């Protein structure tokens, strides 16, 4: 006999048995002890033993269950985790508008989501009577229901909640299912989604464990650093509706009929999910790409509203910080130099029946790219590329496997030990790549003294122009110690493909909408005074609360932006410690197919150089028809070459392309072409690069302090400014995500 | 350790 | 930086592989 709560500091003051298994519950009344799943929620000890005692009739059902419970779930199985996973009654919200109070349904009503759906206060299954008259909405609600928002009654709920049916079970599986929030007893997504880390794999990008809370997601929600079983699960489940559908809106109406849980903690689990749901907005995780809205249905809180921006630069890293907040409800205005947007995505259509990007064009690494994201969210397809590029000598030898393996081997040979020099070495004691990789390959030959013939040397050639593609740097001013520095952090897996109708099409979406002045070239930003004044080259001004700056390393290194208070000297130093790398393209239009016997299907092909001084002049050859149905090539121009190419008017260049392509193809006549371009990027004066890389001496730090906001007022996006992803698009509008959070929060 | 962490969940 | 390449990615140089 007593009417206590074992558990000291329990705030039910009249216990009742939510069980009624025993044919003699105590109800409301006595027993030798009270069991304490949570403060609204408590069983007598009679129906404790119905269920925990070998002679007693819900013995059956708790073995069943427990055996179950063991081989699927790592926590220990108790009668308290039996009732709340069996037992305990469940809790639905009504869906009238104006009453929205919480129920308790009858203990064997089971909880679905159609139920969840449609559900009203008092809704009873068919029947022949009439009726009753009364209202049933206007019913009083159980006073359990306001304690469950206190902070103190999660932190006497004894056993986390455990989801039923998540829709992130299935991607899970690897997992103890209790680990993650999921219950032991349960049980067509686009490929490149890989939301969740699994056991054994290596690092890749943009991956979240199930089991382990992020560094922000504990410093927003530290009261389940303790306790973080809910939250996962809740987030972990979110993520699984987001890729599930991520051409709409997930709001919190629609994550409550996935949230299936017994007892009263559901109505705390719908109350987190909202909350959880908008930090993942404003983070960029969900609700995010090129979803749009669109006219007047935000996606955060009107708390975020009331705050206005400016974004310099249309480029992808100012569109999606565009993009991104003003899908927030905030106020935004963007400042583009130039006449139209994009930056270093502009597409050439004007080819026959393909899009040829002048700048980007290639995604690299398409799982958990944004961009193959947003490509679903389009319903645009990728070509994926091939692994096959042959080394074709002039004039049309393809170089020999055996030859090919060897030189392969001994380019990353190379690396290798530039690694190993590069181990304890400071910055002052940093020297160029092309330099040290020429002093280990000089010592290699002496050492070894093993005469490569002229073509292996050649051969040779193509890796080290290759390296000068990736850089967009001769090799002779790119960091040995720095050169490849973003691979400590995890980088993004799988595919490589070509965006076939183009970055613009991404580009364009993103910009549907958003307020964006052209020919507004930014000459001074100040912020000196209680909100910032920025002025363009022909003198209007234009005035908010923040400031975005986008614009390119090159630009900044140039300092065309006037800053007052001016940047310091620190990110100044971080400024000019990376290079502004640089290549150009080509693209060529063909009466047909001349290569297709030749090349057989491949995407690419590679260009053996006949000298070192010439190993960028169009190394390799991309197929700009994935279908083999056109006929467009398209080269780069890249190291050394780029300089040599300065002078030349696009007439000879055309001609130094010809000229290779005929000396590749010397077993055949090749057409002339009938189309093309030739790219100036290294003279467009509001761009003048492709994309960064780390000079001599240099850090990949210079990144994150490129970064750093300053005073919570003058924020900083863009390809140079992204520490983990650089150089790239997906680089670049994830920095301008990661801009668009941070002002938010401020 | 810092290699694994996702991108927009470490910017502390 | 590596990541950049597609066609004939270099290979050598990169730290050991990490895992969970
Ligand atoms: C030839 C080439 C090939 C490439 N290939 C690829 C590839 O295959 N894959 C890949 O992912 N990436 C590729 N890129 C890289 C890529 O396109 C960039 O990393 C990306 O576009 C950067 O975006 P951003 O917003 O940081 O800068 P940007 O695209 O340069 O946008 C910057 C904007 O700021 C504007 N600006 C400058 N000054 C001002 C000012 N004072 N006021 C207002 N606006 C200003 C510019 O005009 C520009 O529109 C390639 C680039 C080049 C040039
Ligand atoms: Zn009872
Ligand atoms: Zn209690
Ligand atoms: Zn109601």
């Amino acid at each position: 006999g007593s009417r206590k709560c074992e558990k000291a500091g329990c705030t039910a003051t009249c216990p009742v048995c939510f069980a009624s298994a025993s044919e003699r519950c105590a109800k409301n009344g006595y027993t030798s002890r009270w069991y304490h799943l949570s403060c609204g929620e408590h069983f007598c000890n009679e129906c404790f033993d119905h269920y925990y005692r070998s002679h007693k009739d819900g013995y059956d059902k708790y073995t069943t269950w427990k055996k179950i419970w063991t081989s699927n779930g790592k926590t220990e199985p108790s009668p308290k985790a039996f009732m709340a996973d069996q037992q305990l009654p469940y809790w639905v919200q009504c869906t009238k508008p104006e009453c929205r109070k919480w129920r308790q349904l009858t203990k064997e009503i089971q909880l679905t989501p159609q139920i969840a759906k449609t559900y009203r206060c008092g809704m009873k299954p068919n029947t022949a009577i009439k009726p009753e008259t009364s209202d049933h909405c206007s019913l009083p609600e159980d006073l359990r229901v306001l304690e469950v928002s206190n902070h103190w009654w999660y932190s006497m709920l004894i056993l986390p909640p455990l989801l039923k049916d998540s829709v992130a079970a299935p991607l899970l599986s690897a997992y103890y299912p209790d680990c993650v929030g999921m219950s032991p007893s349960c049980t067509g997504m686009n490929r490149y989604f890989q939301p969740f880390y699994q056991p054994n794999e290596c690092g890749k990008a943009l991956c979240v464990r199930p089991d382990v809370m992020e560094l922000d997601e504990l410093y927003e929600f530290p009261e389940y650093s303790r306790d973080p079983t809910m939250y996962l699960a809740l987030r972990n489940l979110i993520l699984a509706l987001w890729y599930t559908n991520c051409k709409e809106a997930l709001t919190p109406q629609k994550c409550i009929p996935h949230i299936i849980v017994r007892g009263l903690v559901r109505i705390r689990c719908v109350q987190e999910v909202e909350r959880i749901l908008y930090f993942m907005t404003r983070k960029g995780l969900i609700n995010t790409g090129v979803l749009s809205v669109g006219a007047d249905q935000y996606l955060l809180p009107k708390d975020y509203h009331n705050k206005s921006v400016i974004i310099i630069g249309a480029g992808p890293a100012g569109l999606a910080a565009a993009r991104q907040l003003h899908n927030f409800g905030i106020k935004v205005t963007v400042l583009e130099a130039k006449d139209r947007i994009g930056g270093r995505v502009w597409d050439d259509k004007s080819f026959k029946g393909v899009t040829v990007g002048r700048g980007a064009q290639i995604v690299n690494g398409c799982i958990n790219n944004p961009v193959a994201l947003m490509c679903e969210q389009l319903g645009i397809s990728m070509h994926k590329f091939g692994e096959r590029c042959d080394l074709i000598q002039e004039g049309g030898r393809i170089t020999d496997p055996t030859i090919d393996k060897r030189m392969d081997f001994h380019f990353n040979a190379l690396l290798d030990v530039v690694s190993e020099w590069r181990k304890d070495k400071t910055q002052l004691q940093d020297v160029p790549l092309g330099e040290k990789i020429e002093e280990i390959y000089k010592a290699f030959i002496k050492e070894s003294g093993i005469q490569f013939s002229e073509l292996e040397g050649q051969v040779l050639q193509f890796h080290l122009s290759n390296l000068e593609y990736a850089c967009g740097s001769n090799l002779h001013q790119v960091s040995a110690r720095s050169w490849d520095h973003n691979e400590f952090f995890a980088q993004f897996a799988g595919d490589h493909t070509l965006l076939t109708p183009g970055y613009s099409v991404i580009i364009e979406k993103l910009a549907e909408g958003l307020d964006i002045q052209l020919k507004s070239p930014v000459q001074c930003i100040d912020y000196s005074g209680d909100e910032v004044q920025v002025t363009t080259t022909d003198g209007t001004g234009y005035s908010a609360q923040k400031v975005l700056v986008t614009v390119p390393l090159a630009l900044l290194q140039k300092g065309a932006i006037q800053f007052n208070p001016p940047l310091s000297e620190k990110k100044m130093k971080a400024i000019n410690s990376l290079g502004a790398g640089i290549i150009e393209k080509i693209a060529l239009q063909f009466p047909y197919r001349f290569w297709d016997s030749k090349v057989q299907g491949a995407d690419f092909f590679g260009h053996v150089p006949p000298s070192a001084s010439k190993r960028g002049l169009f190394a390799v050859f991309y197929d700009m028809d994935p279908q083999k149905k056109h006929s467009v090539l398209m080269s780069v121009i890249a190291g050394e070459a780029v300089a040599s190419v300065r002078t030349l008017d696009d007439k000879q260049v055309l001609q130094q392309c010809m000229a290779t392509l005929r000396e590749l193809f010397k077993e055949q006549e090749v057409p002339d072409p009938t189309k093309y371009f030739v790219t100036r990027w290294s003279t467009d004066p509001w761009i003048q690069m492709a994309y960064s890389f780390v000079k001599t001496g240099g850090s990949g730090e210079a990144y994150d302090i490129i970064a750093e906001d300053i005073q919570g007022t003058v924020f900083f996006a863009g390809e140079a400014t992204n520490r983990h992803f650089p150089q790239t698009v997906t680089g670049a509008y994830l920095s301008g995500v990661r801009e668009a959070s941070k002002i938010a929060a401020f | 350790d810092p290699h694994f962490h996702h991108f927009l969940l470490s910017q502390t | 930086a590596r990541t950049m390449q597609t066609a004939r990615k270099s290979t050598g140089g990169k730290a050991p592989r990490k895992q969970l």
